[PDB]
RNA sequence: AAUUGUUGAAAGGGAAGGGCAUUUGAUCA
RNA sequence: AAUACUGCCAGCUGGGACUGAGGACUGCGACGUAAGUCAAGGAUGCUGGCAAUGGUUAUAUGCCGCCCGUCUUGAAACA
RNA sequence: AAUAUGUAAGAAGUCCUUGUUACUUAAUUGAACGUGGACAUUUGAAUGAAGAGCUUUUAGUGGGCCAUUUUUGGUAAGCAG
RNA sequence: CCCUGAAAAUGGAUGGCGCUCAAGCGUGUUACCUAUACUCUACCGUCAGGGUUGAUAUGAUGCCCUGACGAGUAGGCAGGC
């Protein structure tokens, strides 16, 4: 009793009725995958403008 | 309630368009052109024939 | 035909008048109907909107959280609206006098402002007092702190709260959480 | 509680000063087309005279309606359909011709019939079955109020400005179209005049550009 | 049974132009890649490590991560019925840049300078592009370009 | 349909490198200007190398016969693909114009080889000027002096679907 | 109710039964 | 000059069929110098006949109409 | 080649000045995040959009077939793929 | 175009009757008939956009205005006997 092995049959029809959507973008992006040193300067640079900033302005 | 079919109704065109009082009345649905006269070119009645 | 480039006969998917069979409820719901009919303010209509929210989606607003709110610039004269309960928080000690309007107020809550120096009215007060919403400022608790919502969204790599009933060692600490018996996660 | 009668008079004033502007604007646009079609009449006589060839620019508008049904449609075409407004058979919309419209038009060519308008026609379907998207309904226009209250911030105020609007495409032609409803037709009177609809207008049927033909059909089916 | 490697199918996808084999050309490694900059993905068989698969070929990614010789991309895969995004790091050998996103800035810069000098007196800056508009009206004159007659000529059996 | 000459000069678009383009002039058989057009572009788009992208129409005029009163002989070459191959031919007509006569040329070529329009190609049309050329019987045995040849066995046609007198088909 | 006998009414060229509209017969505000 | 063909008329008019929804006024227009009128955000006036029309059922006529439920890509099946 | 296919066609942008870093550079030399300041008609190609985005739950489904075109096995098949 | 090639078993199929300057064959032009298709109108239901506590007067889940749509197995939801 053989059956059908594999069709791709309505499959754009299916993934179509709901349709296909983009990633939502975000102003700030994952920072994962991102080089450890880079990171951890930016964290410390953060640190210091943010420090700066509040000292400045109030 | 209803919508009643301009070009049919001549209330309703006049209500839509004030200018067909005017149209109507200075016939320029009919207007005669200017009886200007020119004779095309040699080159082009030639070219019309040739064959 | 039509060749529908959209659901024919779909609903709005808003919730339009309470689902609840409070008399009470449904006359206030009625009031601001009324308000945000045959005014102009957005506020009227954001609180009629609010009104239709359910239980999950109407969490408590606490006293803290109130003057955590009020101790903005500019927001220490203004009257506390409160689409839900307001309850009392035992953390806080000082709390400054206000005005806040909400359905109903925890007894504990309503003796602390009583207590400071405030007052406790109602959704139709506050609508007689300022019936466009006049130097008001809205407070909606958090909806998202819900035990029930950390297991939505579980799978690979997530960390999203496994839905169990017991807590503690040999229950959902084996493989499949650990590297040392398989894979992590 | 009198001043009924005083806010009455206002607004009939308003109204008779509308209506002089109106007027006016008409006179002129009457005016503009009568001076273009004799300055092209003339162009192409002064040309032929000449020994020259009167070249005549592209027409920039044209009308498109749906001639298929909504069954056995690929999906390309069936998108573009839906982008171009034509959900029913037996359905109309003006369209601006630009390079990409061109090519747009090239793709839905085999379910539609297209052909450049002319100001006779456009006028007939605008008094005809003209009507309006206003809040996202489909109200009759049978007056200029609305049309003014709905395009008068692109300087639009009267039928006849919308006419004028389509038959010469401007600065707010694309706002002029999309506040028209696409115009919804019924069969031709006189019938389509070949036994197959669905071949080439070279071929033998109504698939295909009409170019000033489609005047007629449009006339028999409005 | 069946074969689908990660090098599969690549028979005529990883090999090198004709007459174009040998080393690379020493100005690939002298590109400066930036974080948010548009790179395109073709890969190079000279070079074997860190090569992109074959579904990234040609596809066309902002720069997210800048390593010693590698850069990250971010890539929107099509997987059932939604975009999901891949971070995938490879060489600078198998990645150039973008000339579309040159072409915006320096459609960008002309924006800005025709902004400035038009509204200097204020008068129709019109900073949108436009489709190719028909043709407008012209006349043509027969002065020396007498048109040729033309007829179909008959059915010939030329071997 | 009722066949019309529409005589169509075209020229490629006017490029900087080349100003002026040649322009090119044809005689087109057509029901409409549509036709007329598409027609002349697919056969300059066999002989030249141009298309409709890359080119233009500077003038469409239609032809009226110079005297359509006259009774003419018109011989025509045209060139066909049949169901095996390409053929060419020449036919004689007897007609009082030339779109009458491609008219009934193409009505004779369609009932007597199969051939549709898009197989039948109009290669030339000319008019036999002196009665010595035509090389067809069929056209020239009408063109013989005193000619009177009667119409025996006349059918009329009853305007009832039953007669009362038997009918009689002299003429 | 299935089934059966009489009375009263209707139909019946190798089926009956139904729907779209009407004539005729019976009955009905 | 006329005529054939195409396109336009905010040119006129003859004949026939379907429809009468809404229910004191509200608006947009026209005629009328002005009263007032109108074919202007959905039909009224007059007159005639009866106090048969029409509802249910049976037969007849023109057309259409395969046996209910399930299995199945496929049912009415000689499943 | 055609068809099919990715990316860009802007305010999450551009430009001027200069604050931070434990990154980097011979070095205030580059990178990131910034503060202040300038550019709203025509916000930067056309068209469209009973609005778009997001979360929870779950019924049934996991034997298909046929039609145009491309095409495998087979001589062919209302054959299989 | 037609003819020989061209022979299968109950009695039968351009549906048949039948048709011969066809009612057969190719092409060109008008008129005519119709789908639950298209345009308008009347009614029902659904959805969307709104008005209506200035009342004796009640059902603001009530009333009214405008626009669009109405197929369907398994299955889901809602309103009712």
């Amino acid at each position: 009793a053989k059956s059908k092995n594999h069709t791709a049959h309505n499959q754009t029809r299916k993934a179509h009725r709901n349709g296909i959507k983009k990633p939502k973008t975000y102003k700030y992006p994952s920072l994962k995958g991102v080089d450890p040193k880079f990171r951890r300067n930016h964290k410390h640079a953060l640190h210091g403008t943010a420090k700066a900033l509040a000292a400045a302005k109030k | 309630v209803l919508k009643k079919n301009p070009l049919k109704n001549k209330q309703v065109l006049l209500r839509l368009n004030p200018y067909a009082k005017v149209f109507a009345a200075e016939k320029l649905g009919s207007k005669k052109a200017e009886k200007t006269g020119t004779k095309p070119a040699a080159v082009f009645t030639e070219t019309l024939k040739h064959d | 035909g039509i060749d529908h480039t959209s659901k024919q006969h779909k609903r709005s998917g808003h919730r339009t008048a309470p689902k609840s069979d409070n008399v009470y409820l449904k006359l206030l719901v009625k009031l601001y109907t009324f308000l945000a009919r045959r005014t102009d303010a957005p506020f009227n209509k954001v609180v009629l909107k609010a009104l239709f929210l359910s239980k999950i989606n109407r969490p408590p607003v606490s006293v803290s959280r109130i003057a955590r709110a009020l101790k903005q610039e500019g927001a220490a004269n203004k009257t506390v609206v409160v689409v839900g309960t307001v309850t009392d928080d035992a953390r806080i000690f000082e709390f400054p006098k206000t005005t806040v309007a909400a359905l109903r107020f925890t007894a504990g809550a309503r003796a602390k402002i009583v207590k400071a120096g405030g007052e406790c009215i109602t959704l139709d007060q506050l609508a007689v007092r300022a019936p466009k919403g006049q130097n008001t400022l809205i407070l909606r608790g958090p909806r998202n702190s819900r035990e029930a919502v950390r297991h939505f969204g579980m799978g690979p790599h997530k960390g999203k709260a496994p839905r169990i009933l017991s807590t503690g060692r040999k229950f959902e600490r084996a493989r499949g959480r650990r590297r040392s018996k398989g894979f992590k996660v | 509680a009198e001043q009924v009668a005083a806010e009455r008079a206002a607004r009939k004033a308003a109204n008779k000063e509308k209506r002089a502007i109106i007027l006016e604007r008409n006179a002129a646009y009457q005016k503009e087309y009568e001076t273009a079609e004799r300055n092209i009449i003339q162009a192409k006589r002064d040309a032929k005279a000449a020994g020259s060839y009167y070249v005549e620019a592209q027409h920039k508008l044209v009308f498109v309606v749906r001639i298929k049904g909504i069954n056995k449609i690929p999906p390309k075409p069936r998108k573009v359909l839906q982008l171009l407004r034509l959900t029913r058979i037996n359905s109309g919309t003006f369209v601006k011709v630009t390079k990409a419209t061109l090519e747009l038009l090239k793709l839905i060519e085999p379910y539609v019939a297209y052909g450049y308008p002319s100001y006779s026609t456009i006028r007939q379907l605008v008094y005809k079955r003209g009507f309006g998207k206003i809040n996202k309904q489909r109200v009759p226009l049978s007056d200029n109020a609305i049309i003014e209250a709905n395009l008068g911030k692109y300087g639009i105020l009267s039928i006849d400005d919308l006419i004028h609007e389509i038959i010469t495409v401007g600065p707010h032609f694309k706002q002029a179209n999309n506040f028209l409803w696409p115009f919804k037709l019924s069969n031709p009177s006189g019938g389509w005049g070949v036994p197959r609809k669905f071949k080439h207008f070279i071929q033998g049927g109504s698939f295909g550009n009409r170019e000033e033909f489609i005047n007629k059909l449009v006339k028999s089916m409005n | 049974g069946k074969s689908h490697g990660y090098r599969s199918r690549t028979r005529y996808m990883f090999q090198r132009d004709f007459r174009k084999h040998g080393a690379v050309h020493l100005s690939t490694y002298l590109k400066v890649y930036k974080v948010g900059d548009i790179v395109d993905i073709k890969a190079n068989g000279s070079i074997q490590k860190g090569m992109p698969h074959k579904f990234y070929q040609g596809k066309t990614g902002v720069v997210y991560n800048v390593t010693k010789s590698s850069v990250g991309v971010i890539i929107n895969k099509m997987v059932g019925n939604r975009y999901l995004e891949k971070r995938l790091n490879l060489r600078v050998e198998h990645i150039k840049h973008s000339k579309c996103r040159q072409e915006f800035l320096e459609r960008v810069k002309a924006n800005a300078a025709k902004r400035a000098e038009a509204k200097a007196q204020g008068v129709a800056v019109q900073l949108k592009r436009q489709p190719a508009q028909p043709r407008e009206s012209r006349i043509v004159s027969t002065e020396g370009n007498v048109p040729q007659t033309l007829a179909p000529v008959p059915y010939e059996t030329f071997i | 349909a009722h066949f019309k000459e529409y005589q169509v000069i075209g020229r490629r678009l006017p490029t900087e490198s080349v100003p002026e383009p040649k322009l090119f002039r044809m005689r087109i058989f057509a029901s409409n200007e549509v036709i007329a057009k598409s027609r002349y572009w697919y056969f300059l788009q066999k002989l030249h190398k141009v298309k409709k992208a890359s080119g233009e129409i500077v003038s469409i005029n239609q032809i009226n016969e110079a005297h359509p009163t006259k009774v003419k002989n018109f011989g025509v070459w045209v060139r066909y693909d049949s169901r095996s191959g390409t053929h060419n031919m020449y036919k004689e007509i007897r007609d009082v114009s030339r779109v009458a006569a491609v008219e009934t040329l193409y009505q004779d070529m369609a009932a007597r080889h199969r051939a549709r329009f898009r197989s039948i190609h109009i290669l030339k049309v000319a008019e036999i000027e002196k009665t010595a050329d035509v090389k067809r019987q069929y056209v020239k045995q009408f063109l013989t002096k005193d000619l009177k040849f009667p119409l025996p066995h006349r059918v009329q046609k009853s305007t009832k679907t039953f007669s009362y007198k038997r009918p009689s088909t002299f003429y």
